[PDB]
RNA sequence: ACGGCCUCUAGGAAUGAAGGAGGGUAGUUCGGGGGAGAACGUACUGGGGCGUCAGAGGUGAAAUUCUUAGACCGCACCAAGACGAACUACAGCGAAGGCAUUCUUCAAGGAUACCUUCCUCAAUCAAGAACCAAAGUGUGGAGAUCGAAGAUGAUUAGAAACCAUUGUAGUCCACACUGCAAACGAUGACACCCAUGAAUUGGGGAUAACUUAGUAUCUUUACGGGAAUAUCCUCAGCACGCACGCGAAAGCUUUGAGGUUACAGUCUCAGGGGGGAGUACG
RNA sequence: CACCAUGUUCAA
């Protein structure tokens, strides 16, 4: 009914483009316009802590000199996946524009 | 670029100049030792090019191969028929 | 304070920063140049903007370069600027 | 052997000699897959879509 | 004046054979009756003589190629690749 | 839900029953005529 | 180009100046001029072309300033002007060139709607050139 | 010279200058395909005129890699140049004599020895 | 530059070039714009080759399913059809629909630059014309993946749904149709005025109402007198937080939904309580 | 992320 969103919950102001490639959600395949889907980079280590440190041990190529590989993944979740698995939640409405362009 | 510039100059001796079509009124030219230029369509038949490029040989006249057939080298004079073989007998302002 | 700006008669730093057709009487951003060919040895006159192909009269080499905007002149020749008027 | 590989191919010689027994009907022809120079054979897709 | 509306050559069959098998029929027949393209002699004179068979008018040149028109589209393609590879080679 | 009441069915089905009515009616009238 | 057929707002263009006496620094005559002009002319260079070498390499801004009279003016004078006005000219240049280049490319959907824009020019641009009688008649672009 | 065909697969990165205040460091793309030209030229010109055993001391070496970045650079800043995959396409006919100088003094194996 | 015989001699008298339109030239500018051709990239699936042996798959849990006739898994390959990840952005291009690997090509297109040309050629538009995502239709191809219909297994009081294993038409290409989208900014086109801060894409320029009020960094033997940054200016483009004013409010704000009862710049389309109904008839 | 279907008519 209202208009809730400036830019329409995307990133596709009025004048600039007319569609863009929709890609599927990281989750449940979903497709969704990449403009509009949440995107994360996301860098997690491969062993948790303890796991790291058993396996930094019994290895002569990893230590304190060398460090472990790590996962790089780009995850690109629809909107419904994105709340369900709090990546993002619902806010207040004056605290809806806020807007962070670097990973805190 | 191979078509532009060499259509101009033929614009400008349409124009300006005394020209010839058709073989046997360009050969007539050869002949006669009066001809300056001969533009030759690309699909000119190879015994005619060949006579006509062993005439240009004869009298020292320049050849341009043009790269269109006769149907373009007809069109690119502004004439509305095929021409196989054109022969300038004065360049007029055209500096070909 | 400071003088207010006068829409009738601008100041300089006010004019001298606007768009060409944007001043209170339009007017060229060109001039025009006495250059002394590298080869040539001679004076030609070579508009600022110039598109087309300048070269000097005795030596037939290009007295500048096109680009965007203004003209780039060749490494060795000498320019001046010719009054506007 | 002396034809590159994807070339377009007509009136076949099934046999070395039998002057022309393969992609005849109109319109008809075969695509050269490759060359095997070990055994010293080609391989072809007939108009059939089989390979020999 | 039009004496057809949109049957044009097929009114010669009257109200049989169906209207799909006419128009199929129509496009082919309109090819194959049609004058195409001589690259040699550079005029529009080809007419077909014999299925896959074509004539020119103009230079009296004879040309194997296609049951309805003069070259297939395959037939352009086959061109383009043997030059490609003759230049390859 | 992104929109306001319908007051009835949802308006893409409600056209689909229109439709198929529609054809239904043209089909009736061909056997007729 | 701009504004007509597709939305430009582009605002790029020359900027006459307000003082239209020739420089003092220009000795050439306006006779000579007109002979320049028109010894261009004879070369087959348009008007347009005719205006920028002058300009580029002969410091002359403005034709009409040194000589009174604009440059098509003294084509017109002197029998050289040509027989279909510059602008129409280029237009059904780029309009044939376009068609050529779709007589192979049917795909190019693109172009086929940028020679819609380029044929539509050339008919309004006819029909002003008909009514001020600088075309025949009758005169009519062919696809 | 020795008849393999190897593809190189180059990747690079565009870098802020260290003065830079934009937000973004995106490159010209006549310079993209400048930077691809300069770089397929002279892995050619290196390649081409050396055997396969010369390519890969070079290539596992950073000679090739070194030489690239230092010579692409001035058309383009560039954060990091490198060779991110080598795979041998077609192999010529094999020869045990060039096998053999390939490996030179061969380490003798205890495999088939007695324990 | 000076002087001199002969020949030719309608020829300079026209408002101006719109911060209106159209053309021209240039950087051989700019771009996921369009068309053509040749290649590349892993991945899905399949196929044998080379190994292994008891499970694999799938789910909330299972089963349909595959499997000692060797599945799944591992390595290097081969085939075929799609697709062009990360980089990918409140970024670019296009009239809209739309557009993303590289190279080679074919016509374009906007912007910028100009003391080039031209001279009202324009704006908006019934009729008419062309284009138009997906699905759908016709004829040939193609058919890896996904998958309307259908099949099987679960869940359930029922479940011919959601979930699982599959699978036809399709999904892809050529040509020809169709012209039904929340085809959306739910915001018609052209033109004028309009306050502030930080950015961004492309091209240029510079380093008693005052007469003129800086500045670098990095790379640098050939698409190289190069490339990118830095400061300032500028025109054109997609926009952001931000003063009037406006609005029923949400909100809009040089990007109006502002400049409107202090109501008139121009043209054009549509609406007149809710249903019946975008139905019936033609 | 197994499975949660329904609530007679006016009027406080
Ligand atoms: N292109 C040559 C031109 O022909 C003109 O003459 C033509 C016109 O008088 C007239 O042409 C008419 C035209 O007036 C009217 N506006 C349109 C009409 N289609 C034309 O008719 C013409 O074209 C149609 C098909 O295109 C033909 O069927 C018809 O036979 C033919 N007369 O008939 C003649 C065609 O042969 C004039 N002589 C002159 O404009 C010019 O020379
Ligand atoms: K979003
Ligand atoms: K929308
Ligand atoms: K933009
Ligand atoms: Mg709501
Ligand atoms: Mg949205
Ligand atoms: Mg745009
Ligand atoms: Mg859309
Ligand atoms: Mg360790
Ligand atoms: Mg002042
Ligand atoms: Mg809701
Ligand atoms: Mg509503
Ligand atoms: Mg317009
Ligand atoms: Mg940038
Ligand atoms: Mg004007
Ligand atoms: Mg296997
Ligand atoms: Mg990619
Ligand atoms: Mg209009
Ligand atoms: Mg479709
Ligand atoms: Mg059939
Ligand atoms: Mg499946
Ligand atoms: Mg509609
Ligand atoms: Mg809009
Ligand atoms: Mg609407
Ligand atoms: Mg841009
Ligand atoms: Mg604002
Ligand atoms: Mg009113
Ligand atoms: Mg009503
Ligand atoms: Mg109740
Ligand atoms: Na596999
Ligand atoms: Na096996
Ligand atoms: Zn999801
Ligand atoms: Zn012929």
């Amino acid at each position: 009914m209202t208009t809730k969103r400036r830019n329409h919950g995307r990133s596709k102001p009025a004048h600039s483009r007319g569609r863009v490639k929709p890609i599927h959600c990281f989750n449940c395949g979903r497709l969704t316009p990449k403009d509009k889907a949440v995107g994360r980079f996301v860098v997690r280590r491969m062993l948790d802590a303890a796991s790291a440190r058993d396996v930094a041990e019994a290895s002569p190529v990893y230590g304190a000199n060398f460090p472990m590989p790590r996962l790089y993944m780009k995850q690109r979740f629809c909107i419904a996946c994105a709340i369900h698995s709090r990546t993002v939640r619902a806010r207040p409405v004056g605290n809806r524009k806020i807007r962070y362009t670097k990973k805190v | 670029s191979k078509v532009d510039t060499i259509n101009a100059k033929l614009q400008l001796v349409m124009k300006s100049g005394k020209y010839v079509l058709g073989t046997q009124q360009a050969l007539t030219t050869l002949r006669q030792g009066r001809s300056k230029l001969v533009v030759i369509a690309n699909n000119c038949p190879p015994i005619r090019r060949a006579e006509v490029e062993y005439y240009c040989t004869l009298s020292k006249t320049p050849i341009h191969h043009y790269s269109g057939n006769n149907l373009d080298l007809g069109t690119a004079c502004g004439k509305h028929f095929r021409t196989c073989v054109l022969s300038v007998t004065n360049v007029g302002d055209s500096d070909i | 304070g400071f003088f207010d700006a006068d829409l009738s008669y601008p100041t300089v730093r006010t004019e001298r920063m606007k768009h060409k057709r944007r001043r209170l009487v339009q007017g060229p951003n060109s001039y025009f140049m006495d250059v002394s060919c590298p080869r040539c040895r001679q004076v030609t006159v070579v508009y600022s903007h110039a598109t087309t192909s300048v070269e000097c009269k005795g030596c037939s080499k290009k007295l500048c370069r096109p680009t965007g905007g203004k003209a780039l002149l060749v490494e060795g020749c000498g320019y001046r600027r010719k009054p506007d008027h | 052997g002396q034809i590159t590989e994807g070339c377009i191919v007509c009136n076949v010689e099934a046999k070395p000699g039998d002057r022309g027994t393969l992609a005849r009907a109109s319109g008809d022809y075969c695509i050269i897959i490759s060359h095997n120079h070990e055994t010293g054979r080609t391989r072809l897709k007939l108009p059939s879509g089989q390979k020999k | 004046a039009k004496r057809t509306v949109k049957m044009g050559v097929m009114g010669r069959y009257g109200t049989r054979y169906g209207a799909n098998p006419r128009k199929r029929a129509k496009k082919l027949e309109v090819s194959q009756h049609a004058k195409h393209f001589c690259s040699f002699c550079g005029k529009f004179a080809f007419r077909r003589k014999a299925v896959g068979i074509w004539r020119c008018d103009g230079c009296s040149k004879t040309v194997a190629g296609g049951a309805y028109t003069l070259s297939t589209p395959n037939n352009s393609t086959v061109r383009s690749t043997v030059r490609r590879l003759r230049e390859l080679a | 839900g992104t929109v306001s009441r319908p007051r009835g069915m949802r308006p893409k089905w409600h056209k689909k029953r229109i439709k198929r009515l529609k054809l239904r009616r043209r089909r009736m009238r061909q056997r007729s005529k | 180009m701009v504004r007509m057929h597709g939305n430009g707002r582009g605002k790029a263009s020359s900027a006459l100046p307000y003082r239209r006496t020739p420089p003092a620094w220009l000795k050439i005559a306006s006779r000579n001029v007109v002979k320049m002009v028109c010894k261009s002319s004879r070369k087959g260079m348009m008007p347009s072309q005719i205006g920028m070498e002058l300009r580029d390499s002969m410091g002359i801004a403005q034709v009409k300033n040194v000589t009174g009279r604009k440059i098509l003016r003294i084509l017109k004078h002197n029998g050289l002007a040509p027989e279909i006005p510059e602008d129409l000219y280029f237009l059904v240049k780029r309009a044939t060139q376009m068609r050529k280049h779709l007589e192979r490319h049917t795909t190019d959907r693109d172009t086929k709607y940028r020679l819609i824009l380029v044929e539509s020019r050339i008919h309004r641009l006819a029909r002003y050139y008909k009514r001020v009688k600088q075309l025949p008649p009758t005169w009519k672009y062919e696809s | 010279a020795d008849g393999y065909t190897m593809r190189l697969f180059v990747v690079a990165f565009t870098k802020p200058q260290a003065n830079q205040q934009s937000r973004n460091c995106y490159a010209k793309q006549r310079l993209v395909k400048w930077l691809r030209m300069r770089i397929t030229k002279m892995i050619k010109r290196r390649l081409s005129k050396v055997q396969i055993k010369e390519a890969v001391s070079l290539l596992t070496r950073n000679v090739l890699s070194d030489a690239l970045v230092r010579r692409c650079n001035p058309i383009l800043p560039l954060r990091e140049l490198r060779i991110r995959k080598v795979r041998v396409v077609r192999t010529p006919k094999f020869d045990a004599q060039a096998l053999l100088s390939a490996h030179g003094t061969i380490p003798a194996s205890v495999e088939a020895d007695q324990r």
